[PDB]
């Protein structure tokens, strides 16, 4: 166990202390002789906790916002989805073989972006907005979220003018 | 004499460890029996139904927003009980037995189990008093005796609280022209109803002055949905009291279609496999 | 393609890729909606979206519902449709039109992603497969 | 879907060489309206349906 | 007073140190690109509350502060709101504006009970 | 009005056509006008659009109890209300009923 | 094979492990040495962090966590007891049960020692005679030898009297409450009468 | 506090109690 | 210890009335899963049920 | 220690035929989850696993 | 995993070769349908895994029609 009994061992209550001195000389060696077995711990970066089918389980990345972009270690972007309290549940922007258990994830601070204006115009780009084509990178262009909300009531009017489809059937 | 007869009994405890869709998690309550009626600090009554290893399953009979996290649910020693007895002819009553109809609290009455098992094969005898419904149709075609259970079954809208009004009504009517130890004391439990139409109702039978063998038991659409479960069996309850005591009873179960469908919605929330029509087994 | 934009993800992307993929659409025709200009945008089988969407929160061990669709299967559907708007004057004026392809199967347009994307557009253009080939091409019903 | 196209993708004409790809494809209890065919509709250029 | 626990799509997890929210109470989100507000649907034990949105939760951060408010969802009512255009939370959407509230009521209540009900149709 | 889950386009159209037949006034005589919108449009979340029925009833309620009125609560597609919170239920874990529709519908 | 009958029983996989530890612990009557030695644990736990990320971290592997507790455990009087247990839960990454063992370990030693702890809620500070005449009164709530642990505390709220708090039962003995049942009482008669 | 890291054990096993018993028999004498 | 058999019945000791359970499942921890002949409505969760 | 890529071919070491397990999917705990390309009666647990 | 239990089952109705003694195994395995309903999984596994059918109706059994082989 109850949460009653278990809110009091925040308090000390052992009255002897044979073990709590002789280990604290002893515990630093011993973690030491271990060091290049450890792994360093992760905070504000993400190591992957697991990996299949797209989905990678994130320990760590404490700062993440929901639908962040993620960055693994091999170049592959994530998207942080689901925060939970142990893990992140990221989907993986490509294939997760080149992502195994114990890659470190590194956020980037910025929500899923893409390129917008006048130089995508003609282009060919995959779902995140970067050039397929082959025919150089796209400028003339600023980034902008996906995530946009849509514009509300009073930032509309009546939908009054025609666009013509060129099809009989549906411009009749 | 109140006060030399006053001894504090000593309320064993329990703290709800998680509350939320109508069911609560109560750590503790160690004595606690299944299917004991609890009472948690808010007022709301929950009946105690998985004792688990660990925790209390506690249905909330009522609104699961007015129970937190580490609030006290204190037991009442006893099987959900609805009081019983002629103090319950002309009160409007919840699905738990409290009245509702504002005219004080149920005097003359007496607590009993709403879960009784029913009474066996030697318990029985064979169904030969008629029971009138005063619906002709009825009473020519499909005639209805004094012990018998009698589905009317129909669409939306097609007559059935009528048929079931006009019984009621009816023996209002024979109950002046008999004797004593032959009169039918109706119960009207009207389940997942609107409150508008039982509120119609009650004027209905008090304006024709059925209520005064009329107990209406009304767990209505607002109402939880252990209450909407649970009303059937307080007014079986209450109108047992009238079968076990050499009277005679009548009961009307208005939609058992939405009862069924309350304990649906319990079940489904209890994490229990669903069958046919997701409804439990 | 003086004036074509096209976000081609195609069926060997990742799941979160076709997922995205209208949302990066929205948001490039949305520089045209925006600035006065007028936009037009085709997403070519969103039934394919919403499948990429399920795979993502199946996977993800998110709650299923009828087709093992996620509960914000309409929400998505909707935040991003509800994007193509006809702007008002001091907006600049600007619009954008979608036009959602759902593929139904034999017909059946009660099936759970092709009932959430009717209740969200404005119309439909019906495409019967029984006036195709009695000669009617484009097979309007 | 991701499956069936990460196989379904390779199969392709490129600037290299060609594949003429003819596949099969097991339409449960005739039901075109099946997950596993329906899918791969889109995959193909020319689809040959077979009736019973 | 609470802070994030998790961000699964619109449900949100909130856990609080002290004392807990109730069910259908509203809770603010303090930092966020909108006014983001939770309403709590239960409570799941070790001290946190489950929540569903009634914005967008992308951008929510675990360990972002959340406060609770005491009530459920509070919009203005009166003759103020007439011809006006609120949202669920009660803001006002056609730009015209505050909205002049007679009081600030919570949406969830019940029904009006058996003696307070009209018995003619 | 509480139009739950409303498109946003017949959601404008319809306070354009209240502001025209003058059942919603604008500026100074705002006090004239007989209706109140509450609009949870598609483009929101199920928790919004599951709670703007209750946020009309609420605006209602204050008519009915205080002012003591006879009011008109136009559920604009009560079938939405239903869908949302259908998707509440989904997003909250609790398993489906029949056909599709929360345990709890 | 032969162990001592456990005084209370209790639920799975934490209190599973902590009502064994008490059998092994009575069956060589080292029971105060090892609920001595899972104090002083906590403590180390709650005193370094590099010993509770071998408790919470999921990337460090099986055989740095085993060798380190195996390690650092070889001598200063910890039983064979509390050093197999820490084997026992370093070998299966289960270090973090031990909070939840020691409370239940706790629970199975104040049940063989037959003792209750209580908390008593006087409105006043009590005397040396208000004190004995209460016990006496108290010990009618346990139901054998069960010898309470006096715990005392101050509510003015209370108009004397006094509340029993057994973290499993309360008895409300005060005036204040006994005045809000007189009130309820003498309210519902006068309704009826 | 640091000990809240501590609060709710996770097993990674569900039998590891015959784990545990198979270690703390023998630690009897 | 010496759990019952499967199939086996058990007596409950001071129930409203005769309370049989009987064995059907070995869970695991020295608990044995019974299914209950009558109603388990006031069974409390220490009550002694000897094995026959 | 060094657990291999997803999609990676593993070879079963002892088994009568030649046992092919691909990696699908690293499940966390050093522990990756295997498709087999043949049959997996036989399989003993503990037998050695040699990565390719 | 049904699919692979009939699968491995019926596969090992086979013709030898003449190198491996030339013996046989005719496999006759029996479904049973509920209402003719052969779009049911069971019976669209064996159908898809074996050769023939030997498709009995209760229909065509009731004409007199025995054995009611459509
Ligand atoms: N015998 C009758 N003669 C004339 N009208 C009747 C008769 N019985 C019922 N009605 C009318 O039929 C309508 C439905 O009756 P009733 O209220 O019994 O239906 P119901 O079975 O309760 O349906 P629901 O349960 O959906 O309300 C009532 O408005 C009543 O006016
Ligand atoms: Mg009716």
């Amino acid at each position: 166990a109850d949460a009653k009994a278990l809110d009091e061992l925040r308090k000390p209550k052992f009255s002897s202390k044979y073990l709590i001195q002789h280990v604290s000389q002893k515990l630093i060696p011993a973690v030491k002789e271990w060091e290049k077995s450890y792994q360093p711990p992760v905070i504000h970066l993400g190591r992957v906790l697991s990996v299949g089918d797209g989905i990678a389980r994130v320990y760590g990345l404490k700062s993440v916002q929901a639908g962040e972009l993620v960055c693994f270690d091999s170049g592959v972007k994530g998207m942080a989805l689901n925060l939970q309290a142990d893990h992140v549940g990221v989907v993986v922007f490509g294939n997760d073989s080149v992502i195994h258990q114990g890659d470190l994830v590194y956020r980037t601070g910025q929500i899923v972006n893409v390129p917008i204006g006048p130089g995508t115009l003609g282009r060919v780009t995959d779902g995140l907005g970067q050039p397929i084509d082959g025919k150089g990178p796209l400028t003339n262009v600023r980034s902008s979220l996906v995530e946009v909300k849509a514009p509300g009531i009073i930032a509309r009017q009546s939908v009054r003018e025609p666009l013509f489809t060129g099809v009989k059937a549906v411009d009749a | 004499e109140w006060e030399k007869s006053y001894q504090p009994p000593v309320i064993h405890l329990g703290r709800v460890l998680s509350v939320g869709d109508g069911i609560a998690r109560v750590y503790g309550l160690k004595s606690v029996q299944a299917g004991e009626l609890v009472c948690f600090d808010s007022g709301v009554k929950g009946m105690a139904l998985n004792l688990q290893a660990d925790h209390v399953g506690v249905v909330v009979f009522g609104n699961d927003s007015v129970i937190h996290q580490g609030d006290l649910v204190y037991r009442t020693g006893q099987i959900v009980n609805v009081p019983i007895g002629p103090g319950t002819l002309g009160r409007v009553t919840d699905g738990l037995g409290q009245p509702i109809d504002g005219k004080g609290p149920l005097t003359n009455v007496r607590s009993s189990l709403v879960e009784v098992k029913a009474p066996g094969i030697i318990a029985r005898q064979s169904v030969r008093e008629p029971l009138f419904t005063g619906v002709k149709a009825v009473d020519a075609l499909v005639p209805i005796g004094r012990g018998q259970r009698e589905l009317i079954i129909g669409d939306r809208q097609t007559g059935k609280t009528a048929v079931a009004i006009d019984a009621i009504i009816h023996q209002k009517n024979c109950n002046e022209q008999v004797p004593k130890a032959q009169r039918v004391y109706c119960v009207y439990v009207a389940v997942g109803q609107k409150r508008s139409t039982v509120a119609q109702l009650v004027k209905l039978f008090t304006q024709t002055g059925a209520m005064r063998y009329t107990i209406m038991v009304s767990a209505t659409a607002s109402d939880a949905a252990p209450l909407q479960f649970l009303a059937p069996y307080s007014g079986c309850a209450m109108a047992e009291y009238f079968r076990d005591t050499g009277k005679h009873g009548l009961i009307i179960y208005d939609d058992l279609s939405k009862q069924s469908v309350a304990y649906r919605q319990m079940s489904l929330l209890l994490r229990r496999p669903p069958g046919r029509e997701a409804f439990p087994g | 393609m003086r004036y074509t934009i096209m976000v081609s993800a195609t069926a060997s992307d990742a799941a979160p890729l076709q997922f995205l993929a209208p949302y990066s659409g929205c948001a490039m025709a949305e520089y045209f909606r925006d600035t006065g200009k007028h936009g037009l945008i085709i997403y070519d089988d969103l039934s394919k979206q919403s499948v990429a969407y399920r795979q993502m929160s199946l996977l993800l061990r998110r709650p299923p519902g009828r087709e093992a669709f996620p509960g914000d299967v309409f929400y998505l559907h909707s935040r991003l449709l509800e994007r193509a708007a006809k702007l008002s004057k001091e907006l600049g004026g600007g619009s954008l039109t979608a036009f959602p392809v759902i593929e139904t199967q034999a017909g059946d347009v009660s099936a759970y992603i092709a009932t959430n994307v009717i209740s969200i557009t404005d119309g439909q253009i019906f495409l019967e497969t029984e006036l195709f080939y009695k000669g009617i091409r484009p097979a309007l019903n | 879907a991701t499956d069936l196209g990460g196989l379904q993708e390779r199969i392709t004409t490129t600037t290299k060489g060609s594949i003429t790809s003819v596949q099969a494809v097991y339409v449960p209890a005739d039901d075109l309206t099946d997950p596993a065919p329906a899918t791969t509709f889109a995959h193909l250029d020319a689809t040959t349906v077979l009736s019973r | 007073a609470g802070y994030v626990s998790q961000v699964i799509g619109p449900v949100v997890d909130v856990r609080f140190d002290g004392e807990l929210p109730s069910i259908l109470s509203s809770l603010e989100v303090e930092g966020h690109s909108v006014r983001l507000v939770l309403e709590v649907a239960q409570h799941m034990g070790d001290n946190t509350v489950r929540c569903i949105a009634m914005d967008s939760t992308d951008g929510l951060v675990r360990g972002q502060k959340v406060v609770d408010t005491g009530s459920p969802i509070k919009v203005p009512v009166g003759r103020g709101t007439l011809g006006r255009i609120m949202n669920v939370i009660g803001e006002p959407v056609d730009e015209q504006g505050p909205i002049d509230a007679a009081d600030i009521w919570s949406i969830h209540r019940e029904a009006p009970e058996f003696t307070e009900q009209s018995t003619e149709q | 009005f509480a139009g739950v889950g409303e498109r946003t386009r017949e959601g404008n159209d319809l306070y354009r056509e209240m502001i025209e037949s003058g059942v919603i006034k604008l500026g100074a005589e705002r006090g004239n006008s007989k209706c109140t919108l509450v609009y949870g449009q598609m483009n929101e979340p199920p928790g919004a659009r599951a709670r703007v029925a209750l946020t009309g009833l609420t605006v209602a309620e204050y008519f009915r109890d205080i002012e003591g009125q006879d009011v008109l609560l136009f559920v604009d597609n009560i079938f939405r209300f239903t869908q949302a919170n259908s998707e509440v239920s989904a997003l909250l874990g609790r398993i489906p009923s029949a056909v599709g529709y929360q345990p709890t519908l | 094979l032969k162990l001592p009958t456990a005084p209370l029983q209790l639920s799975g996989t934490s209190a599973q492990i902590a009502t064994l530890l008490w059998q092994v612990a009575a069956k060589e009557n080292q029971l105060d040495k090892v609920q001595d030695e899972l104090y002083q644990f906590i403590e180390l736990f709650k005193q370094h962090s590099e010993l509770r990320r071998l408790a919470t971290d999921p990337f460090v592997p099986t055989l740095v966590r085993t060798k380190i507790i195996s390690s650092v455990l070889k001598d200063s009087g910890a039983s064979e007891i509390t050093k197999k247990l820490f084997e026992a839960l370093a070998d299966e990454g289960a270090l973090s049960a031990l909070l939840e063992v020691t409370v239940n370990y706790e629970e199975l030693m104040l049940a063989h020692k037959k003792e209750v702890y209580c908390t008593v809620i006087t409105a006043e500070p009590l005397d040396k005679l208000e004190r004995v005449e209460l016990t006496k009164k108290a010990e009618k709530f346990v139901d054998a030898g069960f010898k309470l642990v006096m715990q005392e505390k101050i509510d003015k709220k209370l108009l004397g009297g006094f509340v029993i708090e057994f973290s499993d039962r309360r008895v409300d003995m005060s005036t204040a409450k006994k005045v809000e049942e007189f009130n309820n009482f003498v309210n519902k008669l006068v309704l009826s009468i």
